């Protein structure tokens, strides 16, 4: 679960069990905090290369 | 008492609370049905001290009382208050209060980042970021202030920013290693 | 009292010299030049004077002591502190440390943190056996959120209904 | 009582002692944060 990583937030596997993972398209896994947390800093790019 | 019950209620006791709050329950573990004149004999301590840290722990929704109407030899009314570690109620109590220390970490956090990120470190006017607009001279490529033209700065460094957030989100994760003890075995 | 109180002070500050042994009731009266003191007064306070006293020790012919009735050893602070925890006798108050045993301000100190103090209104101190077998601290600021949930306010069967709303 | 609220209580059917304590003024804080819009034309109130 904690070995995977996490983008920016990065504390939030060690808050919530139950906690809404989601996949895209390139070969990823962010949860739902990384979400909201990178579109008002950003939009929907890659945290490794770059996958709009 | 269990081997679960008895080791989670030891280690909260010890650290959470203070020194006398853990004294007198090492007795209340042993023996449960314990008289009141047994634990002032006992721990030594007074009658004004120890009815003060007994009632932290009836307050807290920890342990109960049942009195008692009878009669002595003497022939006078004999009140007795039998303090017993009731698990009755403390377990819903401790998971009670892991939730709102949980969620005061996340509350002051997410209350922290939307602030400001603007100030004068000349006239000390905490400005914001709606006000960029008005507040740039195409003369000098740079930012100014209101009421006069001095250059503007950060915003006192000290919020969770773009760089110390980290800093202060993994805070929040320190708390997992040293309650995993005490988790783990209430789970 | 008058009169008991005087022996007894002479029982124990002899003992405190170089003397180590039993006494009776003649040597105390000859030693301190106190003899003549009549045959009315002397009889009087040998077969009810020290028969009266509850903590009182007869060995054969002789009298002990009363304060303390363990025997004199360097490695017994530990030992005697911690049958109270083992068997829930109760503790032993600092000024009966200080009183039976001599300088009782290196065997404390030199343990660390193996006994814990109790902080008493009337200016007193407990000694008590700190258990190593379950040991847990925070630091400063985490107590001050533990205390800050308001439980006492409210009910029972109140806290079960937030913990099952949330999903815990 | 001048400033500070009683109560008495008298369950004649399992509690026949008579409780008294003190009203503490985070209890009826509570109370008054439940009741709601169909609660509040009974007492002769609007929340809005
Ligand atoms: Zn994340
Ligand atoms: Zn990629
Ligand atoms: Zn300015």
């Amino acid at each position: 679960m904690d070995d995977q990583g996490c983008p920016r937030c990065k504390t939030t596997k060690y808050r919530n069990p139950s906690l809404k993972l989601m996949v895209n398209v390139c070969g990823h896994t962010l949860c739902e905090s990384c979400v909201d947390l990178l579109f008002v800093r950003g939009a929907g790019n890659c945290p490794e290369c770059g996958t709009p | 008492v269990p081997a679960a019950l008895k080791r989670l209620a030891k280690y909260v006791i010890r650290g959470f609370y203070g020194i006398e709050h853990a004294l007198a329950l090492d007795i209340l573990i042993r023996n449960s049905c314990v008289k009141e004149e047994d634990m002032l004999e006992l721990l030594k301590f007074d009658r004004k001290q120890l009815r003060s840290v007994l009632n932290n722990l009836k307050g807290d929704k920890f342990i109960k009382c049942r009195m008692r109407v009878e009669t002595a030899a003497d022939g006078k009314t004999t009140r007795h208050n039998y303090y017993f570690i009731n698990y009755r109620t403390l377990v819903n109590v401790v998971k009670y209060k892991l939730d709102h220390m949980r969620r005061r970490i996340e509350t002051d956090e997410r209350d922290s980042t939307n602030r400001a990120s603007f100030k004068c470190p000349v006239c000390s006017s905490t400005f914001t970021d709606l006000e960029a607009n008005q507040l740039f001279d195409p003369m000098t490529g740079t930012f100014r202030c209101t009421f006069c033209h001095t250059e503007v700065e950060e915003d006192e460094s000290a919020m969770p920013k773009k760089d110390a957030r980290t800093l202060l989100a993994r805070f929040n994760e320190q708390i997992e290693p040293i309650y995993a003890l005490l988790r783990e075995t209430e789970d | 009292f008058g009169v008991l109180a005087k022996i007894v002070n002479y029982m124990k500050t002899r003992h405190q010299r170089g003397d180590t042994h039993p006494l009776t009731l003649d040597e105390i009266l000859d030693e301190t030049q106190h003899l003549d003191i009549g045959l009315k007064q002397k009889q009087w306070l040998m077969t009810e004077a020290l028969v009266n006293n509850p903590k009182i020790e007869v060995i054969d012919g002789k009298y002990a002591f009363k304060p303390k009735y363990n025997v004199r050893d360097k490695k017994a602070l530990l030992r005697l502190l911690d049958q109270h925890d083992q068997r829930g006798l109760g503790g032993i108050l600092l000024e009966d440390i200080e009183e039976a045993l001599p300088n009782s301000q290196k065997a404390v100190k030199a343990l660390g943190d193996q006994i814990l103090f109790v902080n008493r209104p009337d200016k007193k101190k407990i000694l008590f056996f700190n258990d190593k077998s379950c040991q847990f601290s925070v630091d400063e600021e985490f107590q001050k959120l533990w205390r800050s949930v308001t439980v006492d306010s409210m009910d029972e069967e109140k806290i079960e209904e937030y913990l099952k709303r949330q999903g815990i | 009582s001048g400033l500070e609220l009683y109560a008495e209580w008298k369950h004649v059917n399992e509690d026949s002692q008579e409780k008294k304590i003190l009203l503490s003024p985070e209890r009826v804080h509570e109370i008054f944060k439940r009741i709601s819009d169909e609660e509040c034309f009974v007492l002769g109130m609007e929340p809005r």
